[PDB]
């Protein structure tokens, strides 16, 4: 639903800041959220829980 | 502009409003920038705007200027009233302003939401006396 | 020295699925996407159901850790309600106090 | 294209096209042969009717505004 | 209440303010210089100085209200008067110039009358007399007869009985019925009324 | 009779006549409008057993744009705006009267919100696949249609063969009633008979057969959204109307021989906030490029003379029951109330 002006300057934004450049679906943007953080067993309230 | 103006506040449940009312006028109210009866279209609230200048024989005597935030519509319109008497008293005579006390449009209303407490339905609603 | 039997095979779970966390990760990132193979993703689920059961985050539990008690934890302290009334009550607790309003 | 512009544009617009193919229909029915472009779009009543469109299209519409096109637009359809 | 006992009520009238000094008497000029020292709660609001204020209507609008929707209640309550209004318009113009001086227009004064045809004088309370309870008639005061006048109207507009029908021309419907005292909400006061006749015999339980 | 005014014709009215009631004759109810009236307005009719229009300004000088209309240039678009209940709908009717007492063809659209919303039967066009046609709301207007302009649908005479089927066609030199006829006999054919009426005005109007004026109520139907679905659930839009899409050819200033009243409307629109009235906020960009240029016309409250002489009005028809209404500190709560606004003040009076 965008012109192919807004389509080229959105991708341009994108590159810039470093965000997904190529088209991809909502279940293949999953990937990119488990790499950004840590996994629940790696956070220090995890693996530290009990003293 | 030179014009006299006197202004007050008022409160309502969680609405709180500021009126500015000057001295002469044509009978004008704006609240929030925009003409009363299109920012109260239901006819109880405007009926609570023309309670205060109606009491003393002022209506289309003074232009008034409101902001209003917070509640609901009711309880906007109960801010503005109380706002709009206590500036009105500036230019009524001091057995006028006797009279709007007498009459509630000077009082605070103290009546409030009460909390929920824990163990029962409401505020005073309990739960069920489950069936013996 | 733990509490009881249950908390130290939470103990024990909760090392373990810290041991593996990296390798399933990433196992799971080439199942959780619809640009690879078919093929190659079978293998992946395979491959993630083959690592020990007590390396699965899911069996994880939040209890009490001076206790063992499973649930009415408060995650914030991790303490089971009635410890945390018992330090909270004898004003051991900084800030924290009876509510009235 | 014009939906991606943040500022409008009178030049190359619909209301450049539309007040000019108005204003050769009043000449025609006149019998007046004075079609040039740059004549009809050079008169002071065509730039007060350019500002008056571009203060609509870029600024908070307001009863001022809407007054000012008004009488912008009297002028060109000889509305009197 | 958020308002202690030291509180009293508003006086929300413009006529007993304007009232001179010399009318007063010695009693009513005690009143007034001693509200001058007492606390006011604030107006509701609902009553305000209006001079189309009707303390009757207001009761019966708040009656109608279901779950604090005073909106929907309000809207109700001027469509009935407005369809009386408008059907006793169509039954004027209709009428001759004889007929016309005996049909009401003012439909302020139909509700007032059509509620005051409905109010029962007698009614049934039990009286527990030898450790059994009687149905006593006995007299009503103005509350309760006015209360039940205004109960019985709504009930009767409620009924399941009028299908697809509009609260404000069920409600005008019934007004004008009760207007002529006819209607089955005067059924209702009769019935009343003959069932504290045939209990007429339990009359003497009644000690006040 | 201070608020009534003795001149019962629209071409003489003045500025001495603003604020007076005039009066329309029952005949001129029954063919000139057989809809457009709002319903309320309706209602008062029965009511007061007549039909009394005050005289204002947005009205006179819309009458003074009209009387001096040059039928040789393009015709002119004027919008009626203004806030909600202001008058804009009867200040049209005041103008579509003068019209038709002038022996005008009036094409007038009493509310086209109506045909964007609520409809049953929305069938697909056999003239154009990629339309839908409305014969419900088609054949109601034509009905209407036929009503207003009943004496001039024999006089106007078709210029084109119009293939109804394969058995029935309107020849060319027909009456244009015989396309009336058929759309309204069958429903079927009722949107592409709407489509042939618009085709033949505009073009007989611009050879000098008639003057024509179209007058459309809530013009900001046609450039909005709409909520008519397909049989997927998917929404359609205003230009997918067989009804909207020839309307919008009409509102074009493309032909001469008459003139374009139209009046916005927030009342009855779709996706439009509450307080919204100024035409670039109803209309759209869409809307506004597809009137450009146009005269608006601003309508408002009534100014102290017209809300006494209303009052009156309405006291000289005993509406006002209530013993304080007549008295003065009854009519200073009246206009507290409405604020001087014509609809809130009639709705006050309704039940007072
Ligand atoms: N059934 C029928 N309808 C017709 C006929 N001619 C015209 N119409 C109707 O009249 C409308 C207007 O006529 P016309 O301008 O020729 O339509 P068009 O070819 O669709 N024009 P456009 O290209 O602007 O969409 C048509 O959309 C259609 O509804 C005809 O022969 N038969
Ligand atoms: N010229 C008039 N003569 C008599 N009554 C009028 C006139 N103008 C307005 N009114 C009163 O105001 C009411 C509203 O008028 P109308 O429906 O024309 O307003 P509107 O601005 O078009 O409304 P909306 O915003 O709902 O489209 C009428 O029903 C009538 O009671
Ligand atoms: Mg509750
Ligand atoms: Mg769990
Ligand atoms: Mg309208």
């Amino acid at each position: 639903s965008l012109s192919e002006y807004a389509f080229r300057m959105s991708r341009l934004s994108a590159r810039l800041f470093g965000e997904v450049t190529r088209p991809t679906n909502s279940k293949s943007m999953k990937v990119v959220k488990l790499f950004s953080e840590l996994p629940l067993a790696k956070k220090k309230e995890t693996y530290d829980w009990y003293p | 502009q030179g014009m006299a103006f006197s202004k007050s506040e008022g409160k309502r449940k969680t609405a709180k409003a500021e009126a500015i009312v000057y001295k002469h006028g044509s009978g004008r109210i704006k609240v929030n920038g925009i003409d009363y009866q299109l920012y109260f279209p239901i006819t109880q609230d405007r009926e609570q705007l023309m309670f205060p200048f109606h009491f003393v024989d002022r209506l289309g005597k003074h232009d008034v200027t409101c902001t209003v935030s917070g509640g609901g519509r009711s309880a906007q319109a109960g801010a503005i009233r109380l706002a709009m008497a206590k500036a009105l008293c500036s230019f009524v005579t001091e057995d006028e302003v006797e009279w709007m006390r007498q009459a509630g449009l000077l009082t605070t209303d103290p009546r409030v939401r009460e909390r929920k407490k824990p163990g029962q339905e409401g505020a005073r609603r309990k739960f069920t006396w489950k069936k013996r | 020295h733990y509490v009881d039997w249950r908390m130290w095979r939470d103990v024990k779970r909760r090392k373990m699925a810290y041991e593996y966390a990296d390798e399933r990760l990433r196992i799971n990132s080439l199942r959780k996407n619809t640009i690879l193979p078919k093929i190659l993703q079978d293998v992946a689920d395979e491959e993630i159901a083959a690592l020990p059961r007590d390396s699965c985050p899911v069996r994880i539990r939040n209890r009490c850790v001076m206790t063992s008690r499973p649930r009415g934890v408060k995650r914030r302290w991790r303490l089971s309600r009635i410890v945390f009334r018992h330090l909270a009550d004898h004003g051991q607790l900084s800030g924290i106090q009876r509510a009235t309003w | 294209t014009e939906a991606d512009m943040e500022e409008y544009i009178w030049e190359n617009s619909s209301s450049e096209r539309n007040i000019l193919e108005t204003l050769l229909q009043m000449k025609a029915a006149e019998k007046n042969m004075e079609i040039n472009k740059e004549e009809l779009l050079g008169t002071k009543e065509i730039e007060e009717y350019k500002k008056s469109v571009v203060s609509l299209k870029n600024e908070e519409e307001n009863e001022n505004s809407i007054s000012q096109y008004k009488e912008s637009v009297k002028r060109l359809l000889n509305v009197t | 209440s958020r308002y202690s006992p030291e509180f009293k009520d508003p006086l929300i009238d413009k006529e007993y303010y304007r009232k001179p000094v010399e009318e007063l008497t010695e009693e009513e000029k005690y009143v007034r210089e001693l509200k001058k020292t007492q606390l006011i709660k604030a107006a509701p609001a609902g009553k305000t100085s209006s001079v189309f204020e009707d303390p009757v209507i207001s009761k019966f609008t708040n009656m109608m209200m279901i779950g604090g929707n005073k909106v929907l209640a309000r809207s109700l309550m001027i469509q009935t008067l407005e369809a009386v209004k408008r059907k006793q318009f169509e039954k004027y113009h209709a009428a001759s110039a004889e007929e016309q001086a005996t049909i009401e227009r003012n439909p302020y004064t139909i509700f007032h009358q059509a509620l005051k045809n409905c109010e029962p004088m007698i009614g049934l309370v039990p009286i527990l007399k030898g450790g059994r309870f009687y149905q006593v008639p006995v007299p009503l005061p103005d509350r309760r007869r006015r209360f039940l006048a205004m109960k019985w109207m709504i009930t009767e507009c409620r009924d399941k009985k009028h299908q697809r029908t509009l609260m404000p021309e069920k409600l005008s419907h019934k007004l004008l019925e009760a207007f002529h005292n006819q209607g089955p909400v005067i059924k209702r006061k009769h019935d009343l009324h003959k069932m504290a006749e045939a209990n007429r015999a339990l009359a003497h339980y009644r000690w006040w | 009779a201070i608020s009534r005014t003795n001149e019962n014709d629209p071409a003489k009215h003045g500025d001495q006549h603003e604020g007076q009631h005039y009066n329309i004759s029952p005949q001129d109810l029954e063919t000139v409008f057989p809809h457009g009236l709002p319903p309320r307005f309706v209602m008062q009719v029965k009511t007061f057993s007549e039909a009394c229009l005050m005289v204002r300004k947005p009205a006179l000088e819309l009458l003074h744009y009209l009387k001096n209309t040059s039928f040789a240039y393009p015709a002119i678009r004027y919008l009626l705006y203004g806030e909600k209940g202001t008058g804009k709908t009867l200040s049209l009717c005041h103008v579509i009267h003068f019209c038709a007492k002038q022996d005008w063809l009036i094409l007038h659209i009493p509310d086209a919100h109506l045909w964007v919303k609520n409809c049953r039967d929305l069938l697909q066009s056999s003239y154009n696949k990629q339309r839908f046609d409305q014969p419900l709301e088609a054949s109601t207007w034509l009905k209407n249609f036929k009503t207003t302009n009943e004496r001039f649908l024999n006089q106007i005479k078709v210029q084109e063969k119009y293939v109804w089927n394969k058995r029935e066609s309107t020849e060319k030199g027909s009456p244009l009633g015989e396309v009336v006829e058929q759309g309204i006999t069958r429903v079927r054919n009722a949107t592409d008979a709407v489509g042939i009426v618009l085709k033949e005005l505009k073009r007989q109007s611009s050879l000098g057969m008639f003057h024509l004026l179209v007058a459309v109520d809530g013009i900001n139907a046609l450039w909005g959204r709409t909520t008519l679905k397909r049989e997927d659930k998917s929404p359609i839009a205003p230009e997918e109307l067989a009804l909207v899409h020839n309307l919008r050819k009409m509102m074009k200033n493309d032909w001469h021989g008459g003139a374009i009243v139209s009046a916005l409307s927030q009342t009855g629109s779709l996706f439009k906030p509450r307080k919204a009235y100024l035409p670039q906020e109803l209309l759209g960009k869409e809307g506004f490029d597809a009137l450009d240029p146009f005269i608006p016309i601003l309508v408002s409250n009534y100014n102290p003379k017209e809300f006494e002489s209303c009052i009156q009005y309405y006291l000289e028809n005993n509406w006002l029951q209530h013993e304080k209404a007549p008295t003065e500190e009854g009519k200073k709560e009246l206009l507290f109330l409405s604020n001087a606004n014509p609809s809130l003040l009639e709705r006050h009076c309704a039940y007072l």
